[PDB]
């Protein structure tokens, strides 16, 4: 029955849900991560050269 | 010598862009010793420059050629007998973007130093041997004088 | 178990340097050493700034319950 691990048995939650944003650092939306990802990963192609 | 840049230019087209600004002409030029070109502003009340007139052009660090002491400060009480002017038109401004056409690889072959001097900018491309010294936010000093032949 | 913001919202610092400019006015101990101003709003601001201001503030929950935090605790931002 180990396929109660492969299907996982629910999403993660958010990370505002669990881990109050005021006080757990980068506990940051999930539409943030994607920005601040597509921008480090810009970054480290312009800043390169 | 704070010399960072030494060569002779030929003005071949005045501002082909066509933007006009008073009092200040934009000079496309090329080199002669080296194989680049030159897109500078001038002050065209006080120095005058028509095209097909040759002048030398020296950027340096510092205007004091007993040592590179780089002072930043302006004093116009203190004259000293070691300054690099025996030039004739001496602008000053620091270097805001250097760029160049590299593949992967570091200081490519065509690179570029864009210099404004407190408005009125420039653009020295040419070979990454020549540019050694601009490094980005270094201020600069340019040093031009007509030649005659 | 104190688990509310580490840093001093701006209600907290209105609240602290009114009262506590009022705790350097009517006759009241000044704790800071001073060049001689007469505002009691920059004595109580140059209080704050260092960590001289002594108190206890009671951020309510909505439940009732009070969290304990004093000036010195709290991250003030500049």
């Amino acid at each position: 029955r180990r396929k109660y691990q492969k299907k996982a048995a629910a999403c993660p939650d958010p990370s505002l849900s669990v881990w109050r944003p005021d006080i757990y650092f980068a506990s940051v939306s999930e539409t943030f991560e994607t920005k601040v990802d597509d921008y480090s990963q810009e970054w480290a192609a312009q800043t390169e050269k | 010598a704070g010399i960072l840049f030494e060569d002779i230019f030929d003005v071949k087209d005045i501002d082909p862009e066509g933007k006009k600004f008073d009092r200040v002409s934009r000079l496309h030029c090329e080199s002669e010793s080296f194989k680049m070109d030159l897109i500078l502003d001038v002050n065209i009340q006080i120095y005058p420059v028509d095209l097909g007139d040759k002048f030398r052009l020296v950027i340096a660090s510092t205007l004091y050629e007993d040592g590179t002491l780089d002072d930043g400060e302006y004093n116009p009480t203190d004259d000293r007998p070691s300054r690099a002017d025996q030039f004739e038109y001496v602008m000053y401004g620091k270097v805001y973007r250097i760029e160049g056409d590299e593949t992967s690889t570091e200081a490519a072959t065509r690179l570029s130093a864009y210099v404004s001097y407190g408005g009125l900018l420039m653009r020295l491309q040419g070979d990454a041997n020549n540019l050694h010294g601009f490094e980005v936010d270094s201020r600069v000093y340019l040093l031009m004088k007509k030649l005659a032949f | 178990k104190r688990i509310t913001t580490p840093y001093m919202t701006k209600y907290e610092r209105a609240r602290v340097l009114g009262t506590r400019a009022l705790q350097i006015a009517m006759c009241a101990p000044v704790m800071v050493e001073l060049e001689g101003e007469t505002d009691p709003l920059l004595i109580a601001m140059k209080e704050l700034k260092a960590r001289k201001i002594p108190i206890i503030i009671r951020r309510y929950l909505p439940d009732g319950s009070y969290e304990d935090w004093g000036v010195d605790e709290l991250i003030i931002t500049d």
